[PDB]
C-alpha cells in the first residue's frame, strides 16, 4: 500500500509523527570547509538522517542494486574533466551542472520523502538552494554561456518551487586562503587546480545570495572553522531555534499530502528537468539518444520493472 | 538479493492471482451454462425440441 | 427510431422476447474477436506496464480474455435482437400498408426494351 | 559542440571478415543457411514446381471443349445447309418488340 | 484539495449528469446542469493557478450564460404548452434559444472560443474531465428533443465546428488546444448527424470519448502538455508514443481504426437523406484534423527529436501510478472495426 | 481465401516469436511458401469467376495481382535485411510486420466481393505504407512525401466512399455480382457526372493520372527500398484493378466523361518520359517513368475494349515487376556509395559485370521489347487505341520511341563509359543481390510462354 488517497483517508495523518526534531538541516560552506564532520556529528548526536552530498552516481545509489552505472548512462559528465579544462568545448561545465543539480533534486525528494513518511529529520550537506551557487561562480569564470545560466533559473524556478525549504541553514565560514591549503593538504590533483577566484566567487555567491536569502524563511546558522568542531556548541544552538519563519509552521495535514504525493513520484520530481529548451551543451542528439538508451535497457534488472528481470533472479513472472 | 529497495511487485500477490483465477473460471462456467439454458429456452419456444 | 417503440421497457439489456432467437454460438467468429481483443488487451497492458509483454502475468491476460468474451457474448444476443426486431417490423409493416408495396408486375428482357449503347 | 551526437560510423563490409559472404548475415552460419533456404524454396520449389504447376493446369477457359463445340456445330450446319452463324443471337420468337 | 471533498465533487459532477438523463421534467434537467456546473468550478481550479483561475472564470460565464438561456426557454415553452415534460417544444423561438444554449454548452462553433482556452488553463485531468464527461448532459438533451430542432440552425453549427476544428487545430503547438480544437471538430461531427439519426451521435460520442480517454491517459503518462515536451518522450518510453500514434491515426478516421466507423456511419445515415454535399465537406475538412495529427505523430513516434542529458536520471525510474483502463482504452479505440454491426445495441 | 490469408497472419506470430537472427530466414521461408499456395488461384473458369464465399471471390483479373503481392513479400525481405542489418531486433520485427500487413491488406483488397470492403482494405494499406514510408525512409524529406501520398490517396478516396454509399442506398447493394447483373444505364445530367467523378477520381490518383501524380516521385523516391518496391509494384494497380472493376455501372458516360482523362494521359505520357530523359536522380527517374506506363494502363481502361483491358492487365504486371528490378537496381548501387545521383557512379559493367547484365535485362523489359509481357500489353492498348482513333499511334508511337531513349540513356550513363576514379569501395555483387534480380527476371520472362495467365477475365 504505496502512500495514496486511500491511504490518507482512512488514518495516515504526517503532523502525528512531526515533532520537535522532526526538521530538514542543510550544512553549507565552500569546498573543503569541512561540512562533512559538522553535518554527520550533527545527525548522529540530535539522532537525525544523515545524506552524503549528492554525487554523479547518487541516482544510481538509489535506484537498481545501488551501485554506481558507467558515466555514459548515468552523469555523462566528469568533475576531473572540469577541473581539468572548465572552459572545454564539450559543454561539460554545464551538463555536469545541470546533472548534479538534478541529483540534488532527487535527493532533497528523498529526504523530504523520509521526513514526511518517518517523522526524523534529515541533515543534508548542500542542496538545491545552494546549488547556485557553483554556477554563478562557474558564470564570473566565464565557464557558462549566459544562454545557460537562464535555463538553469527556469529549471530551479520551475522545480524547486514545489518543496519547503530547510528548517535550519547552518554555514560553516572558512577563508579562501585556508580552503587552499586544505585543497593543496588532501593532495588531490584535479581540486590541486582550482583557482582562489572560483573559490572566491563560490564564497560571495554564498555571503549575498546564499545565506541572506534563507535568513527570511529559515534560521541561517554561521561558524568559522573554530566553532564548527564544537558539534555540541551547534546542535546546542540548533535546539534553541524557535522556527518561526518560513511555511513550515503553516502546514497542515492537507498539504502534507499533497507534498508526500509529489516526492514519491520520482518521475514528477524531475519532470521539468528535462524541459525542451536546447542548449549544446546539454541537447542529445537522436542517434546518441537512441543508442545509450538501448545500452542502458541492455543493463541486468533494467529492461522490464523490478520484480520482473528474470536475468537478474527474478521467479513467477507468469504470475505477476 | 539484487535490488537495494523492495521490489513491490517481487512476489505474486496472492490474494489476487487468486481472485483473478476464480472470477475467470467463474465467468467461464456462468457463460457456458447461460448459453446452454438459451439454446434450451430457444428450443422450447421454438418447438423445436 | 426505436426509443418510442410500444412494450419497449427501460433500462433492459435483452428484453424477454429475446429468449426466441437463436444464441450465438461459441465459436461465433464475432465472439472469438472479443477474445482477441482481450488478448490484444493483456498484451498491451503488459507493454505499458514494463512487464514482458507476452509470459507476464498469465492470469492477467487469461482474465481479459474471458472477461472480452463474456461481455461480447450478450453483446451479440442484444445486437442480434435488434436486428430482430428491425425485420419484425419491416414485415409487419409491409403487411399492413399494401397499398404503399404493391406486388411489381414481372416482365421478361424478351419484352423490355433496353438501350443498347455501342462501345466504339 | 551544437549538440552532443555520435558521428557517422564507417559502413561495414561483409567480406572483410567473411570472404564467403553471401551478403545475408554476419555471422557465416546464418548466413549460408539464409543462401541455401532462399535458393531452395525460390528455384527449386516456387519457380520449378509452380511453373510445372501452371504448365498443366487443368483445362484454362475451357478452350478444349468450346473447340470440340465449335467442331460438331460446324459439322451440323455444313451438312444441312444451315449457316454457319446466325446474325441473330436469340432466336426472334422469344423476343417482343413493343410496337 | 481533501481526497473525500475530491471525490465528493466528482460525484456530484456526475449525478448532475445523470439528473439531466433520467429526467422527464424540464425543471429537473435544468437542476441537472446547475449542479454539475457547481460541481465542476472547484476541479477546474484544483491546481490554483492564475492561469487555472481564468479558465474556471470564463468556463463559469459561458455555462452560466447558456443556463440562463435554457431556462428562458423552458419559460417560454411553458408560457405556450403548460408543458414541463421534455419532449418536443411547442414554441419555435423557444426551440432556438435552447439549441442556441445547448450549444454554447457543448462549445460548438460560435460558441467554440471558450474551449480552447479553459482546455488549456486546466490541468491534463481536468481536461480529460472536460472534453469526456461534460458533453453527455447537453448531448442527450439534444437527442431527446432532435424531433424539433431546426436542422438548419444544428448543420450550420455542426459544419462550422468541423472548419474550426480542422482550422484552429493547425496552428498549435499545445497539446490541450490541439485536444479542445479535435474536441470541437468531434461535437461537429456528432452534431451533423442528430437531426437525422440519434443513434449515430451515440455512437460518434462513444468512440470519441474512447479516443480521447485513450489520448489524455497517454498525455498524463507522459506528463508532456507541448509537442516538444512530448518529441522526448520517445527516448523515455516508445510504447507509449506508438500508440499514441495509432490513436492520432484513429483519431484521423483513417481505415481500417476505430475511428473510421462514426464518419462512415454517419456519412451513410446523411446519404440516406439525400444528403451528399454536406458529407462530402465534412469527409474532406477532416483532413485537416488529420493532418495535425499527422504533425504530431511525425514529432512523436514516427521520427525521433534530439533529446536531453538530464533523461539518463529518468531512465531509472518507474510510474508511482499506473492510468487506469487504458490498455482497454487503447484497443477500443484502434481495433474495434470489425464490430461495427453491434451499434445495433444502441437503438 | 482463408487457406491464403490464415497463412499471412501466422507470420505476425511467426516473425514476433522466432529468434533475433532467424528473422529474415523464417520470414522468407513461410512468405514463399505462401506465394506458392497462391498460385493455385490462376485455376480459372472461362465464364463463371471463383466465388469462394459471400465476402472473397477471385476471378482472372485479380489472381495474377494475388500472386504477384504474394511473390513481393519475399523480395522485399531480401531488399530490406541489408539497409536494415544495424537496427534493433524489436524494430526489425516491427518493419516485417508492417511488410506483412500490406501484404494481408493487398490480398483481402484484391479478392473483396464487396465494394465497401475493398474501399476499407484499399483504405487500410496506407497506414502500413505511410508507417513505412515516414519511420524508414532515409532523408529529410520522407516527411513531406509521406504526407503527399497520404492527402492525395484521401482527397482522391473520400468521394469514393461518399459515392458508393450512395449507390448502395439507391440500388440496395455494393456486392459486384449483384452490380454487374444489375447493371442500368448512367444517363447524361450533373448528378450523374458528379456520381462518376466520385467513382472515378481516388482511382485516378492512385495509379497515377498526369497532373495529380505528384506525389509519386516524392513518395517512391524517399522510401525505403521495400517500400518502393511494393509502392510501385502493386499500390499503383489498386486504381486500375478499381477502375476496372467499377466502370461496369458507369456507362454510357464513359464514353465521353474520358476525354479529359484520356488527353490528360496520352499526353502526360510523353510529358513524364521526356522528364526521364533528364532526371538526375536514378530513382526519381525509374519513379517517373511509371507514370507513363501507367498513362497507358488508363487508357486502355478508359476506352473499354476487351484487348484494351487485356492489355492493360499485362501491362500491370510486367510493370510492376519490371519497377521493381530497377528499384532493386538502383538501391543495389545506392547502397555502395550511399547517393541517387546517377552520374556518380559511371562504368560500372568492367566493375559488375552480371550486375551490368541485369541491368541491360531491365532496360529491355521496360523498352517493351518483343516477345516480352510489357511488350504483349502496350502493343494491345496500341492496337486497341488505335481503333478508338487512328490518330492515336502518333502520340503512343513518340511515347515508346521516348521510352527506348531513357531507358538506354540509363542504362549506357550507369553501365557504360569509364569508371569513377575516386569511387574505390564497390565491393563485388553479393549472392544476396544478384538473387534478387534473378527472382525478378525469371518470372517475368517465363510468363512470355503462357500469356494468358496475365491476360485478365476478358481473354
Ligand atoms: C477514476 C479514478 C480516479 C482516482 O484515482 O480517484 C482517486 C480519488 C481521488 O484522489 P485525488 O488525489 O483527490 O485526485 C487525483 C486525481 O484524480 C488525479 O489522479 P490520476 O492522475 O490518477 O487521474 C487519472 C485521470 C484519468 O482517468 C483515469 O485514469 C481513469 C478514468 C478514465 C477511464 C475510466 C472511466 C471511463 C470508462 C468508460 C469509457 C467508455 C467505455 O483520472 C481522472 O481524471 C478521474 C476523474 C474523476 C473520475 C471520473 C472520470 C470519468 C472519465 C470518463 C467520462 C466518460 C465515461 C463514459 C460516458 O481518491 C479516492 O480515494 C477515491
Ligand atoms: C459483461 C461483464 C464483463 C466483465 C465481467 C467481470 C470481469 C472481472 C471484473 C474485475 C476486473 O476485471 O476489474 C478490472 C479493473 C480495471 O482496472 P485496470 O486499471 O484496467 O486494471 C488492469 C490491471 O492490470 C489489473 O492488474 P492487477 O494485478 O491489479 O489485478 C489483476 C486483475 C485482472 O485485471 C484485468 O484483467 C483487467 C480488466 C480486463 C477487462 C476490462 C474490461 C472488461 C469488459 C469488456 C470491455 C471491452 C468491451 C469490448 C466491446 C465493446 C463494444 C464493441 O484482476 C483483479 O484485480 C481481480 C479481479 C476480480 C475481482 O481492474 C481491477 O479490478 C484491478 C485493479
Ligand atoms: C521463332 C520465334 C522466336 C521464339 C523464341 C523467342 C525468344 C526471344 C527472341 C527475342 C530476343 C531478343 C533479345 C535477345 C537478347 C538481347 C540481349 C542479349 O543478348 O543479352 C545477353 C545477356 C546475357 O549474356 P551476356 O551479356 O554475354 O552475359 C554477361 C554476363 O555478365 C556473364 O555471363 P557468363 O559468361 O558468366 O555466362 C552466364 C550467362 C549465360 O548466358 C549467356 O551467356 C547468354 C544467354 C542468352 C540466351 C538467348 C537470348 C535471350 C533469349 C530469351 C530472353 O548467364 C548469365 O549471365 C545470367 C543470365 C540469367 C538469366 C538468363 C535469361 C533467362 C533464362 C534464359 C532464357 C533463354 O542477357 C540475356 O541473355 C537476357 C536477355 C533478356 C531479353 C529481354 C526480354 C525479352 C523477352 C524475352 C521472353 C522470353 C520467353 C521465353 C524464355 C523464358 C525464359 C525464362
Ligand atoms: C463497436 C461497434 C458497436 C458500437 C456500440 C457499442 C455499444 C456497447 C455498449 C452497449 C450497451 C447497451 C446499449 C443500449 C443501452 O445503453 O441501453 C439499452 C436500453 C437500456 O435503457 P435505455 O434505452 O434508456 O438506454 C439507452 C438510451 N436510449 C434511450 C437513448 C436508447 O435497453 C432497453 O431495453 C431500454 C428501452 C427503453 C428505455 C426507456
Ligand atoms: C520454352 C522452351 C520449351 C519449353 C517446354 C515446352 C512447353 C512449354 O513451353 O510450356 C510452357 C507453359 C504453357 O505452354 P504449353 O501450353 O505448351 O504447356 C504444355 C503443357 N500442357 C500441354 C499440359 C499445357 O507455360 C509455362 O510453363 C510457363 C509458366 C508461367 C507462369 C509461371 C508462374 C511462376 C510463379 C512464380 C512466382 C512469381 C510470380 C510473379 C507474378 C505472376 C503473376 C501471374
Ligand atoms: C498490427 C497487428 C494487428 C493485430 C494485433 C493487434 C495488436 C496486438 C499486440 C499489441 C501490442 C502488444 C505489445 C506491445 C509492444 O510493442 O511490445 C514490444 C515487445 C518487444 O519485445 P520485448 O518488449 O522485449 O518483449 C518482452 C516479452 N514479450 O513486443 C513483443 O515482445 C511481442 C509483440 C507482439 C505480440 C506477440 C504476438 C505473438 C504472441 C504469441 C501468439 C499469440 C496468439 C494469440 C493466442 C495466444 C494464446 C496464449
Ligand atoms: C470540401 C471542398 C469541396 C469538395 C468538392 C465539392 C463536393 C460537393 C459539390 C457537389 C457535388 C455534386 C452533388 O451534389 O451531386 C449530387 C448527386 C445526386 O444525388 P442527389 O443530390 O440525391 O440527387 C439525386 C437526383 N434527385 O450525387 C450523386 O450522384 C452521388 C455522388 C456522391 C459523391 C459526391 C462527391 C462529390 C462530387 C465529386 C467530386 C469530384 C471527385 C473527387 C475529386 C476530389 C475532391
Ligand atoms: C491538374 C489537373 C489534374 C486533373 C484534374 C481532374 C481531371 C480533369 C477534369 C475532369 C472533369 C471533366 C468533366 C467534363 C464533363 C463533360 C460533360 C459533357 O458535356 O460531356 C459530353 C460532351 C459531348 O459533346 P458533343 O459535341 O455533344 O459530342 C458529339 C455529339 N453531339 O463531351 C464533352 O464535354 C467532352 C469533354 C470536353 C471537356 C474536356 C476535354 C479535354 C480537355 C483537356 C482537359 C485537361 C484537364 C485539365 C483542364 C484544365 C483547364
Ligand atoms: N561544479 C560543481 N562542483 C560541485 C558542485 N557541488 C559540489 N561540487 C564538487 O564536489 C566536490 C566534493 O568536495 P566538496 O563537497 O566541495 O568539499 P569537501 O572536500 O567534502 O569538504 P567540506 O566542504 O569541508 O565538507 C568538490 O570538488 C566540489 O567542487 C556543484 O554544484 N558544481
Ligand atoms: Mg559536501
Amino acid at each position: 500500500l504505496q502512500y495514496g488517497p486511500l491511504a490518507f483517508v482512512l488514518g495516515e495523518r504526517t503532523t502525528r509523527k512531526l515533532t520537535e526534531t522532526s526538521k530538514v538541516i542543510t550544512v553549507d560552506g565552500n569546498i573543503c570547509s569541512g561540512k562533512g564532520r559538522l553535518a554527520r556529528e550533527i545527525a548522529e548526536k540530535l539522532g537525525l538522517r544523515h545524506f552524503p552530498e549528492a554525487g554523479i552516481h547518487y541516482a544510481d545509489s538509489t535506484t537498481g542494486d545501488g551501485k554506481p552505472l558507467d558515466v555514459q548512462l548515468s552523469g555523462n559528465c566528469s568533475l576531473e574533466k572540469f577541473y581539468d579544462d572548465p572552459k572545454s568545448n564539450d559543454g561539460n561545465s554545464y551538463r555536469l551542472q545541470s546533472w548534479l543539480y538534478a541529483s540534488r533534486l532527487l535527493q532533497y525528494a528523498d529526504a523530504l520523502e523520509h521526513l514526511l513518511s518517518t517523522g526524523q529529520g534529515v541533515v543534508l550537506e548542500r542542496s538545491i538552494y545552494s546549488d547556485f551557487v557553483f554556477l554563478e561562480a562557474m558564470y564570473r569564470q566565464g565557464f557558462i554561456r549566459k544562454q545557460c545560466v537562464e535555463h538553469y533559473n527556469e529549471v530551479k524556478k520551475v522545480t524547486a518551487c514545489e518543496y519547503l525549504p530547510p528548517h535550519v541553514v547552518v554555514y560553516v565560514d572558512v577563508p579562501v586562503p585556508e580552503i587552499q591549503s586544505r585543497i593543496q593538504k588532501k593532495g588531490n590533483p584535479h581540486e590541486m587546480k582550482i583557482t582562489a577566484a572560483y573559490l572566491q566567487d563560490i564564497e560571495n555567491a554564498y555571503k549575498k545570495t546564499f545565506l541572506p536569502e534563507m535568513s527570511e524563511k529559515c534560521e541561517v546558522l554561521q561558524y568559522s572553522a573554530r566553532e564548527a568542531e564544537d558539534a555540541e556548541k551547534v546542535v546546542e544552538d540548533i535546539e534553541y531555534l524557535k522556527c518561526d519563519k518560513g511555511p513550515w509552521p503553516d502546514q497542515d495535514d492537507r498539504t502534507f499530502h499533497r507534498l508526500r504525493m509529489l516526492v514519491q513520484n520520482k518521475l514528477e520530481v524531475l519532470n521539468y528537468t528535462t524541459i525542451p529548451v536546447y542548449l549544446p551543451e546539454i541537447t542529445i542528439g537522436a542517434h546518441q539518444s537512441d543508442r545509450v538508451f538501448q545500452k542502458f535497457t541492455e543493463l541486468p534488472g533494467r529492461k522490464y520493472s523490478p520484480g520482473y528481470n528474470e536475468d537478474v533472479g527474478d521467479k513467477w513472472i507468469w504470475l505477476k | 538479493k539484487f535490488y537495494i529497495r523492495e521490489p513491490p511487485h517481487g512476489s505474486p500477490d496472492w490474494l489476487k492471482v487468486g481472485l483473478t483465477l476464480g472470477t475467470s473460471v467463474f465467468l467461464w462456467i456462468y457463460l457456458i451454462k447461460q448459453h446452454k439454458e438459451d439454446v434450451l429456452e430457444y428450443k422450447r419456444r421454438n418447438g423445436l425440441e | 427510431m426505436m426509443s418510442g417503440r410500444p412494450g419497449r421497457v427501460p433500462l433492459q439489456f435483452l428484453p424477454n422476447e429475446a429468449r426466441s432467437l437463436p444464441p450465438p454460438k461459441l465459436t461465433d467468429p464475432r465472439l472469438v474477436y472479443m477474445g482477441f481483443l482481450g488478448y490484444c488487451s493483456g498484451l498491451i497492458d503488459n507493454a505499458i506496464r514494463r512487464r514482458p509483454v507476452v509470459s507476464a502475468g498469465l492470469h492477467r491476460q487469461l482474465l481479459y480474455v474471458t472477461s472480452f468474451v463474456f461481455f461480447g457474448y450478450y453483446l451479440l444476443k442484444r445486437q442480434d435482437y435488434m436486428y430482430a426486431l428491425r425485420d419484425h417490423d419491416m414485415f409487419a409493416y409491409v403487411k399492413s400498408h399494401p397499398e404503399d408495396f404493391p406486388e411489381k408486375d414481372k416482365k421478361t428482357y424478351g419484352e423490355i426494351l433496353e438501350e443498347f449503347h455501342p462501345v466504339r | 559542440i551544437r549538440l552532443q551526437e555520435d558521428p557517422d560510423p564507417e559502413d561495414e563490409n561483409l567480406y572483410e571478415k567473411n570472404p564467403d559472404s553471401h551478403g545475408y548475415d554476419k555471422d557465416p552460419i546464418v548466413d549460408l543457411w539464409n543462401m541455401r533456404v532462399v535458393f531452395f524454396f525460390g528455384f527449386s520449389i516456387v519457380l520449378v514446381l509452380g511453373s510445372t504447376f501452371v504448365a498443366y493446369l487443368p483445362d484454362y477457359r475451357m478452350q478444349e471443349w468450346a473447340r470440340r463445340e465449335a467442331e460438331r456445330l460446324v459439322k451440323y450446319r455444313e451438312a444441312n445447309g444451315l449457316p454457319l452463324m446466325e446474325s441473330n443471337c436469340f432466336d426472334p420468337n422469344k423476343i417482343q418488340l413493343p410496337e | 484539495m481533501n481526497p473525500i471533498i475530491y471525490t465528493t465533487l466528482i460525484m456530484t459532477v456526475m449525478s448532475g449528469t445523470m439528473l439531466v438523463m433520467i429526467s422527464s421534467h424540464w425543471l429537473l434537467i435544468w437542476i441537472g446542469f446547475e449542479m454539475n456546473l457547481l460541481a465542476m468550478i472547484p476541479v477546474l481550479m484544483k491546481n490554483f493557478n492564475p492561469r487555472a483561475t481564468e479558465a474556471a472564470t470564463k468556463y463559469f460565464l459561458t455555462q452560466a450564460t447558456a443556463s440562463m438561456m435554457l431556462m428562458m426557454a423552458i419559460i417560454i415553452n411553458l408560457l405556450y404548452s403548460g408543458q414541463w415534460t421534455i419532449t418536443k417544444m411547442f414554441n419555435p423561438v423557444a426551440m432556438t434559444m435552447m439549441t442556441m444554449a445547448l450549444a454554447m454548452k457543448l462549445g460548438l462553433s460560435p460558441f467554440h472560443f471558450w474551449v480552447p482556452e479553459v482546455t488549456q488553463g486546466i490541468s491534463l485531468q481536468a481536461g480529460l474531465l472536460l472534453l469526456t464527461w461534460q458533453k453527455l448532459a447537453p448531448l442527450s438533451v439534444l437527442c431527446q428533443i432532435s424531433q424539433s430542432i431546426n436542422p438548419n440552425l444544428m448543420l450550420t453549427m455542426a459544419m462550422l465546428s468541423i472548419l474550426i476544428g480542422g482550422w484552429g487545430g493547425l496552428n498549435q503547438t499545445q497539446l490541450r488546444k490541439i485536444m479542445a480544437y479535435s474536441s470541437i471538430a468531434h461535437m461537429g461531427w456528432m452534431t451533423a448527424v442528430l437531426p437525422y439519426n440519434t443513434t449515430m451521435t451515440i455512437l460518434n460520442l462513444l468512440i470519441y470519448i474512447t479516443m480521447t480517454l485513450a489520448m489524455f491517459m497517454l498525455l498524463i503518462h507522459s506528463s508532456a502538455t507541448t509537442t516538444l515536451s512530448l518529441s522526448h518522450t520517445w527516448n523515455k518510453m516508445p510504447v507509449i508514443t506508438s500508440l499514441m500514434m495509432v490513436t492520432l491515426l484513429s483519431m484521423g478516421g483513417l481505415p481500417p481504426l476505430s475511428g473510421f466507423m462514426p464518419k462512415w456511419m454517419i456519412i451513410q445515415e446523411m446519404t440516406k437523406n439525400e444528403s451528399i454535399i454536406m458529407p462530402t465537406l465534412m469527409a474532406m475538412t477532416a483532413l485537416l484534423n488529420l493532418y495535425f495529427y499527422m504533425r504530431l505523430a511525425y514529432s512523436s513516434s514516427l521520427t525521433m527529436f534530439p533529446s536531453t542529458n538530464n533523461m539518463k536520471m529518468k531512465w531509472q525510474f518507474e510510474h508511482t501510478k499506473q492510468m487506469k483502463l487504458l490498455p482497454t482504452m487503447i484497443v477500443l479505440s484502434t481495433l474495434v472495426l470489425p464490430m461495427t454491426p453491434a451499434l445495433s445495441s444502441l437503438n | 481465401m482463408l487457406k491464403i490469408i490464415i497463412p499471412t497472419t501466422m507470420l505476425l506470430p511467426m516473425t514476433w516469436m522466432s529468434k533475433h537472427n532467424m528473422i529474415w530466414i523464417n520470414a522468407t521461408v513461410h512468405s514463399l511458401l505462401i506465394s506458392l499456395i497462391s498460385l493455385s488461384l490462376l485455376n480459372q473458369l472461362g465464364e463463371n469467376s471463383l466465388n469462394f464465399s459471400l465476402t472473397f471471390f477471385s476471378d482472372s483479373l485479380s489472381a495474377p495481382l494475388l500472386v504477384l503481392t504474394t511473390w513481393l513479400l519475399p523480395l522485399m525481405l531480401m531488399a530490406s535485411q541489408s539497409h536494415l542489418s544495424k537496427e534493433t531486433t524489436t524494430r526489425k520485427k516491427l518493419y516485417i510486420t508492417m511488410l506483412i500487413l500490406l501484404q494481408l491488406f493487398l490480398i483481402m483488397t484484391f479478392t473483396a466481393t464487396e465494394l465497401i470492403l475493398f474501399y476499407i482494405l484499399f483504405e487500410a494499406t496506407l497506414v502500413p505504407t505511410l508507417i513505412i514510408i515516414t519511420r524508414w525512409g532515409n532523408q529529410t524529406e520522407r516527411l513531406n512525401a509521406g504526407l503527399y501520398f497520404l492527402f492525395y490517396t484521401l482527397a482522391g478516396s473520400l468521394p469514393l466512399l461518399v459515392a458508393l454509399v450512395y449507390i448502395q442506398n439507391t440500388t440496395g447493394s455494393l456486392n459486384f455480382l449483384i452490380i454487374h447483373y444489375w447493371s442500368h444505364p448512367l444517363s447524361n445530367s450533373w448528378s450523374n457526372i458528379f456520381m462518376w467523378l466520385a467513382c472515378i477520381m481516388a482511382f485516378m490518383v492512385k495509379m497515377p493520372l498526369y497532373g495529380l501524380h505528384l506525389w509519386l516521385p516524392k513518395a517512391h523516391v524517399e522510401a525505403p527500398i521495400a517500400g518502393s518496391m511494393v509502392l510501385a509494384a502493386v499500390l499503383l494497380k489498386l486504381g486500375g484493378y478499381g477502375m476496372m472493376r467499377i466502370t461496369t455501372i458507369l456507362n454510357p458516360l464513359t464514353n465521353y466523361m474520358a476525354y479529359p482523362f484520356l488527353m490528360l494521359s496520352m499526353w502526360g505520357m510523353i510529358m513524364t518520359s521526356s522528364i526521364c530523359l533528364r532526371q538526375t536522380d536514378l530513382k526519381s527517374l525509374i519513379a517517373y517513368s511509371s507514370v507513363s506506363h501507367m498513362a497507358l494502363v488508363i487508357v486502355a481502361i478508359m476506352i473499354q475494349t476487351p484487348w484494351s483491358f487485356m492489355g492493360a492487365t499485362a501491362l500491370m504486371i510486367a510493370h510492376g515487376l519490371t519497377s521493381s528490378m530497377l528499384f532493386c537496381l538502383a538501391n543495389t548501387n545506392y547502397e555502395r556509395v550511399h547517393s541517387r545521383t546517377m552520374i556518380l557512379a559511371r562504368g560500372l559493367q568492367t566493375l559488375l559485370p552480371l550486375m551490368a547484365t541485369w541491368w541491360l535485362m531491365a532496360s529491355l523489359t521496360n523498352l517493351a521489347l518483343p516477345p516480352s509481357i510489357n511488350l504483349i500489353g502496350e502493343l494491345f492498348i496500341i492496337t486497341a487505341s488505335f481503333s478508338w482513333s487512328n490518330i492515336t499511334i502518333i502520340l503512343m508511337g513518340m511515347n515508346m520511341m521516348i521510352t527506348a531513349l531513357y531507358s538506354l540513356y540509363m542504362l549506357i550513363t550507369t553501365q557504360r563509359g569509364k569508371y569513377t576514379h575516386h569511387i574505390n569501395n564497390i565491393k563485388a555483387s553479393f549472392t544476396r543481390e544478384n538473387a534478387l534480380m534473378a527472382l525478378h527476371i525469371l518470372p517475368l520472362l517465363l510468363l512470355t510462354l503462357n500469356p494468358k495467365m496475365i491476360l485478365g477475365p476478358l481473354y
